[PDB]
């Protein structure tokens, strides 16, 4: 659940705390938890059974999000709540980079989540891609 | 049907509203579909009554709502708590005489509690990009 | 829609007082940066770019990994020059390569057993009649994995290799009693088949059953551990029924068929004269009943207290050629001081050890992001060029990271599972369960970590999250303001605004559409002074700085929120000390917790968890085994005293197993678990060789104790014929030294132990067991 700017204690006291209340009572529920950070973003990672099926508890969990998902703030659900099943560490972690110094770290990222991200997702077995790198932007610095 | 599963049962009455989400008045939308699994009869019914009169009605609702409520939603089997009673609540009795004595409409009124009374972004001194030369970043608050 | 920093520049931009029609490069630098600068990549000290790749749900690693590569050297084709591609992190070549190490172990199994087969044969076809029913009965296992669902994993394959000593027991057996025949009565091959099947065909049968039903239980057990019984259950099972399927259906026709008659070094006088030593020594013992009936109740002892004392792990952690370094600077720390301390730690290991590559992710890592941490993924070079361990790596890195650069750096190995935890060793999650408030847990914290500073059994027990922090609020004087007469919308919106870093809309980039987003600029909005230089218009028609009409306060707040099982928590990591198990760590920490202030409880979480649950029934799992096992000894048999001499014997595999865990140094980890129940269901195979013949002899008339040392002599070297046989097909297991070699160690370690006990401890004590529980009958 994504609220940006927002610090930890307003995703944590307006966002989680709803979440959290539908996450109770969820088929084979092993543990759960929830972690705010400073980044306006929180992770609520419901942990089911071991065995379980991980595609009919995602299920439930969509199902229990969904009587909460019009009491989130305005900005929270007009951002989505992403729901995936998940896991802890990568896979791989696929870089580029540029040795004769000809692009800057900003163009090596731009190119990576321009023409790269996209088709690595493209594979199969790849659940997720997470790009450590941000798409070029046209950035306004104002002077106050 | 008696003895269908209900989870995917669920799931199915999920996908058909999906595919009538995006008719509905807007109020509608950006008020949710709460779709559960529902049921008709109240296993129990808990209560809070305060013998001595030290506390109207209004905080003994207000006490359920925002310290009961959410810790008996958050036990294992429950699926549902409806609380008869609302929480706690900052109301603006206008008074329409007066509202039209000086001119102005609820509409205005609406608009100076919306302005007297604003969430201010919190903001972080010293975010991304950074001016060279930068060793403290503390996260500002505003309170408005 | 603009395009270019030209039109952009360009922009036309009312002047509020003056009149004059400003362009935007007046008020503002326009530019093309990134959409956000979260993070940062130093891979091998360069600055570069990443994508981590998190494996979909349930997918395979190796099979993702040739993918993703492929598609590495597709994309290399259209790569500009100045570009290079790499993987400066992957993780499948380990799981290729561990799958490898364990299949060439099973063939090492496989090739052992045939020697030993051999050398107690002598002939290729004897030798060879059991040696085709283990690659069957495997096939066979490998369909029935098929249409259960399941992998060619690590803990399946250790069960196949497990079960090469075990699924060639039936066949042995039968090839023994043949071989036998042919050599005593001369008899031909086909009607020497008969009757030795005419003999042994219920022994096989109890032999399958009982080892095929004390596997059925742990395959019962709930959790991660029970997943991972599971394997083990689902293979041996299989792999033994389909054992026994062609020990009576296929051995019976080979050696019908394909037995040629007996004509034809050292080995043979040896052997009878040492089965001659040991009746004689067998009477000798039978002779004092009592006191070996003594020695046992010692041994039992001894076992208990073994199994009762020694410390408990969940899973052996492995060297898998990588580690982590989390470093977690305080507060208040800039982008720049954490690329000073990974500068430092990367430099600390640049060209010291010999390690692949070091990467590093600044503001991302696990339990939290933000300018203050960063996560290095150093790989270790490789397993043949390698110097010092994984494990004397990381402790190096923690001491050479703890003394120069102000942060938490801590140099930790990779999981023994792979979605378990991020971190090996234990996590636990210290909850607020009375509403004590933030300010009251985060002092406990503190606390059990000063607690924690002087313990030995306990290196380096730190938090697993981001640490409190100065904040600053601003308390906006109203009565000022409307003295002053600003408008408050406007004071709100300055605020926001100026630092906000809002984004407006797209715009055409070289064919993509890229966000463009507005920001104060950097060196307006460093210091708080800054924000208090801001200025709105007044009544008066003068502006006013934001100093004069707010008022600064800091604060010290938890910077990030923690909640589990709905109460508000702090992630307390911890990794074992030396010398001590997760085990001991865990029970450690519970006591800890025990000496915290009221409504502050504990709960173990991941890998902890389900070592918890491990521990918490291991004793169902032996006593519904053990009792299993005796009502199938109990139904073959149709007694209530032979099935006791058959448990008489569990002990003794016990305690060998716990001899040999405690001589090595490993611990009581799931994997010796496994072993346990497989050394139960060995002994029992031991005990009833003897037993059924025994009982046998005696319905012939024949005395009790003449038929029990008949019967001991006569099976002596069927029994010692597979306990070899398994011993040495285990062997390869126990001397691994690869990578991926702990969890060998750790599986094969027990059951050695306990297979040794179980036939140099059997073949004397099961014939005691018998005569004495049949005389007091």
């Amino acid at each position: 659940a994504t609220y940006p700017g927002a610090t930890a204690k307003t995703i944590n006291d307006s966002v989680v705390t709803l979440i959290e209340r539908e996450l109770s009572g969820v088929k084979n529920l092993l543990y759960y938890s929830a972690t705010t950070d400073t980044s306006g973003t929180a992770e609520i990672t419901a942990t089911f059974k071991p065995g379980t099926d991980v595609e009919m508890a995602q299920v439930d969990v969509q199902n229990k999000i969904k009587a909460v998902e019009a009491r989130l703030p305005q900005v929270v659900r007009q951002q989505g709540l992403q729901v995936e099943a998940s896991s802890s560490g990568f896979l791989m972690l696929v870089g580029i980079n540029s040795p004769n110094n000809q692009y800057s770290e900003v163009d090596l990222s731009d190119y990576l989540v321009r023409n790269v991200v996209e088709e690595l997702k493209r594979v199969e077995g790849v659940g997720k891609v997470q790009s450590f790198g941000a798409e070029k932007a046209m950035r306004i610095w104002v002077d106050p | 049907k008696p003895g269908t599963d209900v989870e995917m049962a669920q799931v199915d009455v999920q996908n058909k509203i999906k595919a009538v989400e995006a008719r509905l008045p807007q109020v509608v939308r950006q008020q949710g579909l709460q779709v559960e699994a529902s049921s008709s009869g109240f296993l129990m019914l808990v209560g809070i009554n305060s013998p001595n009169n030290q506390y109207s009605e209004v905080d003994l609702s207000d006490y359920l709502v925002r310290n009961v409520v959410e810790e008996l939603k958050r036990v294992e089997g429950v699926g549902k708590v409806q609380s008869f009673g609302a929480e706690k609540a900052m109301r603006i009795w206008v008074d329409p005489n007066k509202l039209v004595s000086y001119g102005l409409s609820i509409s205005d009124v609406n608009n100076a509690i919306r302005e007297n009374n604003v969430e201010i972004a919190p903001g972080r001194l010293g975010d991304l990009p950074a001016e060279k030369g930068q060793l403290i970043t503390i996260p500002l608050s505003a309170q408005g | 829609q603009l395009s270019s920093l030209e039109q952009f520049k360009n922009i036309s931009l009312k002047s509020k007082t003056n009149g004059s029609v400003i362009k935007l490069s007046d008020v503002a630098n326009v530019e093309i940066g990134s959409q956000a600068y979260n993070f940062a990549i130093l891979e091998n000290g360069k600055p570069a770019t990443a994508a981590a790749i998190q494996l979909s749900p349930g997918a395979n690693a190796v099979k993702t990994a040739e993918g993703v590569r492929a598609k590495i050297e597709e994309l290399k084709l259209n790569l500009p020059e100045g570009m290079e591609f790499s993987i400066p992190y992957d993780t499948a070549p380990f799981v290729k390569i561990s799958i490898e190490k364990v299949i060439h172990t099973l063939l090492e199994a496989m090739v052992l057993v045939f020697i030993v087969m051999y050398l107690f044969l002598h002939n290729v076809r004897y030798t060879l009649i059991p040696a085709i029913v283990a690659p069957i009965a495997l096939l066979g296992t490998f369909t029935v994995m098929l249409l259960a669902g399941f992998s060619i994993n690590v803990l399946t394959m250790f069960g196949m290799v497990l079960a090469i000593g075990i699924i060639v027991d039936d066949a042995i057996v039968v090839v023994e009693n043949v071989e036998r025949i042919m050599a005593t009565e001369g008899l031909s091959p086909k009607d020497a088949t008969s009757k030795a099947m005419k003999e042994i065909t219920s022994p096989i049968i109890g032999i399958t059953l009982v080892l095929a039903a004390v596997f059925l239980p742990m395959a019962f057990a709930s959790g991660s551990v029970g997943v991972i019984y599971k394997q083990f259950t689902l293979t041996m099972s299989v792999s033994i029924l389909f054992s026994a399927l062609l020990a009576l259906i296929l051995t019976p026709a080979l050696c019908a068929t394909i037995l040629k008659p007996i004509d034809g070094a050292w080995f043979d006088r040896s052997f009878d004269k040492v089965t001659k030593k040991y009746e004689l020594m067998l009477l000798k013992i039978i002779k004092h009943t009592v006191p070996m009936m003594v020695i046992f109740l010692v041994i039992t002892g001894i076992t208990f207290a073994g199994m009762k004392y020694w410390p408990t792990a969940f899973m052996p952690e492995e060297d898998q050629g990588w580690f982590m370094t989390s470093f977690q600077l305080p507060s208040d720390a800039t982008a720049e001081r954490t690329r000073n301390v990974v500068n430092q730690f990367e430099n600390n290991l640049k060209d010291n050890p010999d390690v692949k590559s070091n990467t590093a992710i600044l503001g991302w890592g696990f339990s939290g992001a933000g300018q203050n941490v960063a996560v290095a993924f150093t790989t270790l070079k490789d397993f043949k060029e390698r110097t010092s361990s994984a494990s004397k790596m990381t402790s190096d890195v923690n001491s050479s990271m703890a003394n120069s650069t102000e942060g938490e750096t801590m140099a930790v190995l990779p999981p023994a599972i792979d979605e378990l935890g991020t971190f090996s060793g234990f996590s636990l999650r210290l909850q607020d369960r009375a509403n004590l408030g933030m300010p009251a847990l985060l002092a406990a914290q503190d606390e059990l970590m000063a607690m924690a500073a002087k313990n030995k059994k306990f290196y380096m027990v730190w938090n697993e999250g981001l640490p409190q922090g100065d904040n600053i609020s601003l308390k906006i004087d109203r009565e000022k303001l409307s003295a002053l007469g600003v408008k408050f919308s406007d004071v709100s919106d300055i605020i926001s605004t100026s630092m906000g870093s809002m984004y407006i809309n797209d715009f055409p980039n070289q064919g993509r559409m890229q966000q463009v987003i507005v920001q104060v600029e950097a060196k307006s909005r460093m210091q708080l002074k800054d924000i208090l230089n801001l200025k709105v218009m007044g009544s008066s028609g003068q502006l006013v700085s934001l100093s004069e009409v707010v008022t600064p306060q800091w604060n010290k707040a938890p910077q990030q929120y923690n909640r589990y099982n709905g109460r508000p928590s702090l992630s307390i990591a911890g990794i074992p000390n030396f010398d001590t198990s997760s085990g001991e760590a865990m029970r450690e920490m519970e006591q800890l917790i025990a000496k915290l202030p009221k409504g502050i409880g504990y709960e173990w979480t991941g890998i902890s968890l389900q070592e918890k649950q491990s521990e918490s029934q291991m004793a169902f799992l032996l006593g519904l085994s053990m009792l299993v096992v005796f009502l199938v000894l109990a139904a073959l048999y149709e007694s209530w005293a032979i099935p006791l001499s058959v448990m008489l014997v569990v002990p003794l595999g016990i305690f060998g197993a716990i001899i040999a865990i405690m001589s090595r140094g490993l611990m009581n980890d799931v994997f010796f678990k496994i072993g346990l129940i497989t050394i139960i269901g060995l002994s029992a195979k031991n005990a009833i060789l003897i037993v059924e013949f025994a009982k046998m002899l005696k319905e012939e008339g024949m005395s009790l104790i003449e038929a029990t040392v008949a019967a001991a002599k006569l099976r002596l070297r069927p029994i010692l014929m597979t306990s070899l046989a398994f011993t040495c097909g285990v062997i390869p297991l126990v001397i691994a030294t690869g990578a991926s070699s702990e969890t060998q160690h750790a599986l094969g370690t027990g059951v050695f132990g306990g297979m040794i006990s179980a036939t140099i401890l059997a073949i004397f004590f099961v014939p005691v067991f018998f005569i004495f529980i049949l005389g007091a009958v």
